[PDB]
């Protein structure tokens, strides 16, 4: 939502005047964060962990 | 010598009142239709100078 505003000094007999509250978005675009790993079998049996 | 009154609503003056909230101005205002007709002219004189 936009900001609060202050009201108008205005005539008698005037028109009020529109200042809406306005809108925006801000967009999230989840980026795909991934990490890999390969071992080979000779070294997963070997390994003391 | 006919008044001839006709009125919308009811038989006499109308009277309505209106609330602008844009300008916060209060209307009153009135209305009725009038004719006036002789139904015989002659049984009337003016009095000329
Ligand atoms: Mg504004």
């Amino acid at each position: 939502a936009s900001d609060e505003e202050f009201a108008r000094p205005t005539g008698q007999g005037a028109e009020i005047r529109d200042d809406g509250e306005t809108y925006t978005t801000v967009a999230w675009n989840a980026t795909k964060l991934t990490e890999g790993s390969r071992v080979t079998d000779e070294m997963r049996d070997q390994a003391m962990v | 010598i006919h008044t001839i009154l006709y009125a919308p609503n009811g038989q006499d003056v109308e009277i309505k009142d209106y609330e602008d909230p844009i300008r916060d101005i209060t209307g009153v205002n009135g209305r009725l239709h009038v004719d006036c007709q002789y139904s015989q002219g002659r049984s009337s004189a003016t009095v000329q100078y």
